[PDB]
DNA sequence: ATCTGGCCTG
DNA sequence: GGCCAGAT
């Protein structure tokens, strides 16, 4: 999935943790929104 | 500097990163706003009938598929892996008994973890994949229990 | 990152594996620490180059037949021995098409020879067809190809494969002789009896 | 000669040990003595004092690619049959075929009623050898059995290959 | 067999080995019989005439100004893989350990005493270990009193 | 002088 | 698998 790979790649800026976190954020919309807000913040 | 507190808490909450790792990541991202903005601009770039997560009420499995075959999956990572596999045309525990209606064979796609073992024992047509040796590699790079089970699971051909 | 086929598996005594692959850019040899045969795979090489990542793009399930496996190994070895970098962009699609044909068709020998003749033509080893072909040249010596065989060979060498198939619906012996004359003996030639 | 021999062993430790051996003649002589002391059973193929192993001095038989595999199997403890040790596997790329294996030695030990475990490698070549031996046995009137394909113990689904999973599915068993 | 037992004993006795590793290598050599005699023949260079180091030939590459002092060959190999220094060197036959009982009389240091002639600078390439550092400092003090320049 | 539990490299 | 810190 494109957004998944984009997330794993941004997190890579190991791959297994990058993947686990991308999956978690995909499965936790609220937490991912809060993280995007804090990053904008 | 009070703004960074919420960011540190947010990164701390996710599993696999400690509070000091989160603080280090926040500090590294504080003076590197170039890739912080790149990540922010790159960020943008489950149905009851299945249990699959997808945009929209109906998943792509619901949206050329049959209701005859239903497989129970432990985690959605395995669901994505089997979607990358594509060997079942069918649709994709405690609630299994009251989902038995409309199901004529039960597919068990759960992993072989001890939790899956206990769930299977508790739940005791139903089918389960076999225990055997993998493909490729070297016979000297295996484990004793797998050898024994393959010797006793030896099939006739 | 590169995309290619698996045509060589040499086990290494230290538990590693020697891999031989060909891409549309040319053949190569690679090694792996500690991907099955005849699989179209996309792989990333690090430098003999050491493979780091591999992605599977398809499996030919029907190759497990003994004769079919032998013919596929023959075709792959001939392709590798003819896998020049200049001809690689031509041979690679021909390789894939021949493998698909030998996997799907009822008689593997038909698409096998069909792909092999075209690979020989495109690899700079085109025989001179101007009834028995010797060292790639027709004459009174060599394997008796016959008028029908000569006509089918000319049609395959000149017409595209679509209408070349009906013509070919013994040339294998002539192709093997020509390849041996051009390049020398073949390791896999012992299997067929 | 020393560097290559030390590297053949399955870098810095190899070198330190070679240096120590150079500085410790007695250990090197003892090792040469043990090596000469060390310098396959006619039927089983395992180790043996002299000619026949203590076991030799049988309805089940296990075909095996190498002696290491035989020993692994015996360590497993789930096999008390006999063995026939081949010289390897078929390989056109290495000029290995019916004229290179011990087929005729195999046929001197086989009988009509028997089961031959097909413990070949899990490759295209090992599978081709398995099918070939099975066909040769069905021609010669003997049962053919094949170990179960499937998932290994302790294996995760995410990291399993698509072929292993497909075989697991196709070979699924009732419970 | 008993030969396998003694081979495993010999392998375990030598440093830097595991008993499981020893057993697995014994089984591997039971599997490979040509590698046995190959290692046997590869098993069978002496002390340098001047320096006394192991030499591929007649002189060690050190001989073929600067003077470094070490205790093990591993230090020399780390130096050569670094490869920033070309002057003379040395290897010592021990380290002055109070609990072990090693004494300066057991050291090879009169060779260093005569070698002192025509030495512009000396580097104390001692091991980071505290006892080795103390021994190096004590030798450097014993050599400073003679009137030679000592550098770190 | 002995002995338990944490650590790094693999 | 193998080496070290700290209490008895
Ligand atoms: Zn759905
Ligand atoms: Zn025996
Ligand atoms: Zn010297």
């Amino acid at each position: 999935p494109e957004s998944l790979l984009k997330l794993t790649r941004a997190l890579s800026r190991g791959p297994k943790t990058a993947q686990r976190l991308a999956l978690h954020l995909a499965f936790h919309k609220e937490e991912a929104e809060a993280l995007a807000e804090a990053l904008e913040g | 500097p009070e703004s960074l507190l919420k960011l540190t808490r947010a990164l701390s909450r996710l599993p696999g990163i400690g509070p000091k790792t989160a603080q280090r990541l926040a500090l590294h991202l504080a003076f590197h706003k170039e890739e912080a903005e790149a990540l922010a601009e790159a960020l943008e770039g489950a149905c009851r009938e299945c249990g699959n997560l997808a945009e929209g009420e109906l998943c792509p499995i619901c949206q050329d598929r049959d209701r005859s075959l239903l497989a129970v999956v432990e985690s959605v990572a395995d669901l994505y892996a089997l979607e990358r596999s594509g060997e079942f045309r069918g649709l994709y525990l405690e609630g299994l008994f009251r989902r038995l209606e409309g199901v004529e064979e039960v597919v068990l796609a759960t992993s072989m973890t001890v939790e899956g073992e206990a769930t299977a024992l508790y739940l005791a047509r139903v089918t389960r994949p076999a225990y055997g040796l993998p493909v490729g590699g070297s016979l000297e790079y295996a484990d004793e229990v797998t050898l024994g089970r393959a010797l006793e699971g030896r099939r006739p051909v | 990152l590169e995309e290619g086929i698996v045509v060589g598996r040499k086990p290494l005594p230290q538990g590693d594996l020697l891999l031989r692959l060909v891409t549309p850019r040319g053949s190569l040899e690679a090694v792996v620490r500690k991907l099955s045969l005849f699989h179209h795979v996309r792989f990333q090489l690090y430098a003999l180059p050491t493979l780091t990542q591999a992605e599977l793009l398809g499996r030919l399930h029907g190759l497990e037949a003994p004769r079919r496996f032998l013919l596929a190994a023959f075709l792959a070895e001939l392709a590798y021995r003819l896998a020049s970098p200049e001809a690689a962009p031509r041979i690679y699609p021909l390789l894939v098409s021949g493998l698909r044909g030998i996997a799907k068709h009822e008689d593997p020998l038909l698409p096998l020879v069909w792909a092999g003749w075209r690979v020989a033509k495109a690899g700079g080893i085109g025989p001179n067809l101007e009834l028995r072909l010797k060292r790639g040249r027709l004459g009174e010596e060599g394997v008796y190809l016959g008028r029908e065989g000569v006509e089918a060979l000319k049609a395959t060498l000149r017409l595209p494969g679509a209408q070349a198939l009906p013509h070919l619906e013994r040339l294998f012996l002539a192709l093997k002789a020509h390849a041996e004359e051009a390049l020398g003996p073949l390791r896999s030639a012992e299997a067929i009896g």
